[PDB]
């Protein structure tokens, strides 16, 4: 790792330069030196607030919500310094982190970022208060290019089907938790109780990780299958029967 | 009337979004309540049709057993109608909390003592014992049918109330919040334009003062 | 201007500060003091402070996590009661609301002007929370131990048998840190733990 | 405390349920049933029905399907959920579901 | 602009003027003219005018007060009716709802393009309002007296038994100030007062 | 933005463009490709294309009209289907729903990765829809012509007498212009029309 630190009390113009150094180093490491590179831009909100100051420094009139009109091009000038290029093994991936003002995606910082970037992960206060660390809410989250990332010879061949079935079972588990809240346990079916057992175990084994336990994709899928095995084989409606026959048994 | 009359501010946008999540949550919870009660109401209607078919059969058998009793006992009916004391069978009311609502039902209770114990000793008492048991089975099925009726009418009321709460959220409360939110977002974009215009004029005045200050040095 | 945390001074402050004690109009209006919203506030120093806590106060981290969990499950249960009333609530959900009321009204709540509550030392603080959450665990066990059994130990059976212990639990806040030193407070709270365990033992 | 069933019907229907153990005199000596002769007027059945559905002791009223149709106006006007009214068949009379006041209230039924 | 009273011309005007006749587009759409919204509108000169009204119409301040009470109770009941429909109301509430609709349709509305409503002299104004509020008081007393007993009067029983009175009350606008002299209008309105009194005495 | 069409670029674009192909996530999640919503989509060019259609495909204007009607009846009937169950609807509604399903799943859906749905010529598009709507007109005639009679037709009676016709209608999508000449596809569609007419002749 190469680490760039810009502090809250460091100059606002050095905060604009920090992403550009990071991406210049990531471009060098990947495109001059073949490295696969992951860039972690840890607070795009304070970058956007720095752009607001640099625009005020030129006496420019403020645009949308007090940010510069050209904020989309400046965010794009950071985010599109990424991807693979023809005839080189190097590649810059970016995982920005972005503190949503007022917890609202409509704000220009998250809003313009959603337009430029290929999907988003949400950290959620609900999971955080429940002590689920990491607090990553897998329901609103979407990695747009996950269809490319997952396949035979890149992971286990079952992976895409596992993620789809886990999504359905966690979503239905949440829907059944809303049903439980209205009807109480004695009114639920056996299947509803399985989606509740799934939801409890899924948050407490799949999502909950701790700050230092490392899970490779293989172990995440075995955890996934350990949660999917809660249901009878025929209930796993988004997995092909061939995949079930190869991996449902534990 | 059309809006909640909250004055437009970035605070008011936040409060309307909080209330919209509240109203959409309340809609979904009351929709789950409606679905759960509707499932029970359809099940209870199915049970009413089945229980009325069973009631048809036990009542045909019991009514046929009256003809048998009139065979071997003669006119026992006048004796039975005229001599009445205490009920051997009584009902107690009970509450069921199923589907997150209170549904009333009845339980079949029996006091042992036969109010017609000696009827038919002269003739017909064997056939009257068969008749007594058949009408007891009819009464058991009717206490269940009453419990289905009291449940059914209580669910009819509770579904109508719950669907009114859901539609009131969907067609009054949520539309007031959505129109109010669209208004607040609109007036906030208007305030943003006023500040853009005011600041463009300030910058123009500064540009003119810069130029004049340079011209005065020539 | 209206208590709104989206205001630019708050937004700039929130990007900088490691601790934020979000006081809430609804709590202040109902005269809940000290009016801190326990679902909006945060402290990024927990990571570091857990070294001190694990050296001097090993029970406290488990209690801190269980406290915030109980308080968040209170919001879930409190929201649904507006529509469903009590009818859906499991006996564990009742025990969650009862202990959440104890933790909200008799631990989080504190009178800033009355000598019993003007300041609360940490030994009193951890001991109060230790008792309230030890009650939650033992009560939750007492319910769940009877799942599918011939007889259920209900929230009401608990609440009736534990009535003295519930009054003792709420009373923990009254110990004077000046006249009742930490040794005396810890000793009294150790008697509450023993009384609590023995009161639950009558149902197990 | 409990409640009792009550009956409005012909001699045979009443006799059947009395042998089923249904019959009790109230403390005022009034019974919990009415026998209906062919010459009985609408006011006798209807005033009895209006009494039975409003009395404190009666929890269920059984009505012979033919009488239930002769009193159909007051019967379908009875909207209270607890004091239940059962339309019942009899030996020379229509079947159990004929114009039934509860079956007609369902939208889901064809 | 856009019919929004928050507009700065309106805002600055209402900081100065002592009478506000706010016209509501939703009433104008329904062709309820004059479209003055009676909840929104105010007059600050009423105290200064009560000293004049007492010299000519001692009954007027009672009637004006009762008119606002009827409309306020109806607007507050409407917040329930919009969510539950016309079903759950008490008989007094249905009387309030229907007399407020009578007042809306036949007192507050005025068809300024017709011989009968081109202008409305003040005597016709107090007369019409006096008859409608007399109906309200009598209808209210009839239910509130009889609801304590088996022989309960209902709002429907009043509507059905007194349908000609409701039609007569609604007709009162059509009196022509040029052709129907002031004495004749007062006499016709006194016949309505006596017709009501006789019909309520027949319900009692 | 978030599916809100009121943004000025989207609102102006849908105000300017004479055609809109309303792709919908709810269709794509079920793999209903091309995933175009047949209620939200529109085309203003029909009046101009009718010249070409009247020359080259004179039957098509009746067919597209009836297709939209059948699809609109499915959306309007679906509320009744949820409210009282499909089994409680009339026979004319039941056959309407089945043809709407046949159109939705075997005409409007098109799997462009397959050899058969790779491309669909306009002749094949007319011939598929012509057969589906011909079956609808005959089914509708049979149920409506026998309504209120002693002997009556319903969807189950049709399906029992001619289930092979519903299968043959579904098979039409698999017929491939690369394998089968246009004359052969036209002859097969003429055969399905004769087959369904002779099948209905057993009932009427």
């Amino acid at each position: 790792v190469c680490l760039f630190l810009n502090l809250a009390n460091d100059p606002t113009i050095e905060r604009i330069i920090t992403p550009r150094l990071a991406l210049t180093t990531a471009e060098f490491l990947a495109y001059q030196c073949e490295k696969h590179v992951l860039v972690i831009l840890t607070d795009m909100s304070s970058y956007a607030e720095a752009l607001r100051e640099v625009s005020a420094a030129r006496e420019e009139v403020p645009g949308r919500r007090g940010f510069p009109g050209y904020m989309y091009t400046d965010l794009a000038t950071i985010y599109e310094r990424a991807g693979r290029v023809e005839g080189r093994n190097g590649s810059i991936t970016q995982i920005p982190i972005l503190t949503m003002p007022n917890d609202d995606i409509t704000h220009p910082i998250p809003d313009l970022t959603g337009y430029i970037t290929e999907g988003q992960i949400y950290v959620d206060r609900q999971l955080h208060n429940r002590q689920i660390y990491p607090p990553i809410n897998v329901l609103p989250s979407l990695s747009r290019l996950m269809k490319s990332a997952i396949g035979e010879g890149m992971t286990r061949k079952d992976h895409a089907d596992v993620s789809n079935q886990l999504y359905a079972c966690y979503a239905i588990g949440k829907d059944v938790q809303a049903m439980k809240a209205v009807v109480g346990e004695e009114a639920l079916t056996s299947d509803d109780l399985l989606y509740l057992e799934f939801l409890q175990k899924f948050e407490k084994n799949f999502i909950t990780q701790g700050p230092y336990e490392n899970r490779t994709v293989y172990e995440t899928l075995d955890i996934g299958w350990q949660l999917l095995r809660i249901f009878p084989k025929e209930m796993l409606k988004r997995i092909p029967q061939s995949t079930l026959s190869e991996f449902y048994p534990r | 009337k059309d809006r909640i009359e909250i004055f437009p501010s970035r605070m008011a946008q936040t409060i309307m979004k909080a209330r919209l999540k509240g109203a959409q949550t309340g809609r979904n919870l009351l929709k789950k309540k409606s679905d759960a009660l509707t499932l029970r109401f359809r099940q209870i209607l199915k049970k009413i049709i089945e229980t009325k078919m069973l009631m048809g059969e036990v009542m045909r058998e019991a009514a046929f057993s009256l003809a048998e009793a009139k065979f071997t006992a003669g006119d026992f009916s006048t004796t039975v109608i005229q001599n009445v004391n205490k009920a051997q069978v009584k009902i107690r009311a009970k509450k069921d909390n199923v589907a997150g609502v209170t549904l009333p039902v009845f339980e079949h209770y029996h006091e042992g003592t036969d109010s017609y114990e000696l009827t038919g000793l002269a003739r017909g008492g064997e056939q009257l014992a068969k008749l007594k048991r058949n009408y007891a089975k009819a009464v058991e099925l009717l206490v269940e049918l009453a419990s289905l009726q009291t449940s059914f009418v209580t669910l009819d009321e509770a579904i109508k109330i719950t669907n009114r709460r859901v539609n009131a959220i969907e067609h009054v409360i949520i539309p007031r919040i959505e129109r109010t939110l669209a208004y607040i977002i609109t007036e906030l974009d208007e305030r943003e334009r006023e500040e853009f215009y005011r600041l463009k004029k300030i910058q123009e005045k500064k540009k003119i003062i810069k130029e004049k200050s340079e011209k005065d040095l020539e | 201007p209206g208590g709104d945390f989206s205001d630019p001074v708050t937004s700039a402050t929130l990007g900088i500060v490691q601790v934020f004690w979000g006081l809430d109009k609804k709590l202040a209006q109902r005269k809940h003091f000290p009016s801190v919203n326990w679902l909006i506030s945060y402290s990024k120093y927990m990571r570091a402070l857990d070294e001190y806590y694990d050296k001097h106060f090993t029970e406290f981290v488990p209690l801190r996590t269980k406290a915030k969990e109980i308080l968040q499950e209170e919001e879930d249960l409190a929201e649904i009661v507006q529509l469903v009333g009590k009818a859906s609530l499991a006996e564990t959900d009742k025990i969650t609301l009862e202990v959440a009321k104890l933790i909200k009204d008799d631990f989080l709540q504190q009178n800033g002007y009355t000598p019993y509550d003007r300041f609360c030392p940490f030994y009193k603080t951890v001991g109060m929370l230790s008792n309230m959450i030890s009650f939650y665990d033992m009560a939750r066990r007492a319910v769940e131990t009877t799942a599918q059994s011939d007889n259920k130990i209900t929230w009401s059976i608990i609440r009736e048998h534990m009535g003295e212990i519930l009054y003792k639990l709420s009373s923990m806040k009254f110990k004077d840190p000046v006249k009742d030193g930490e040794a005396k407070i810890k000793a009294d709270y150790a008697q509450l733990l023993e009384d609590m365990q023995n009161a639950f033992r009558s149902l197990e | 405390r409990g409640k009792l069933i009550a009956v409005i019907g012909d001699e045979d229907t009443v006799t059947g349920f009395l042998l089923g153990g249904i019959g009790e005199l109230n403390k005022n000596r009034h019974p919990n049933f009415l026998v209906v002769e062919k010459d009985t007027t609408i006011n006798e059945i209807e005033d009895t029905f209006r009494q039975f559905l409003n009395r404190d002791d009666i929890g269920i009223i059984l009505i012979n399907q033919y009488i239930a149709e002769m009193v159909r106006h007051a019967l379908d006007a009875h909207q209270r959920s607890i004091p239940a009214v059962l339309e019942i068949p009899s030996k020379e009379h229509p079947y159990d579901a004929a114009k039934d006041s509860i079956l007609r209230r369902a939208k889901g039924m064809f």
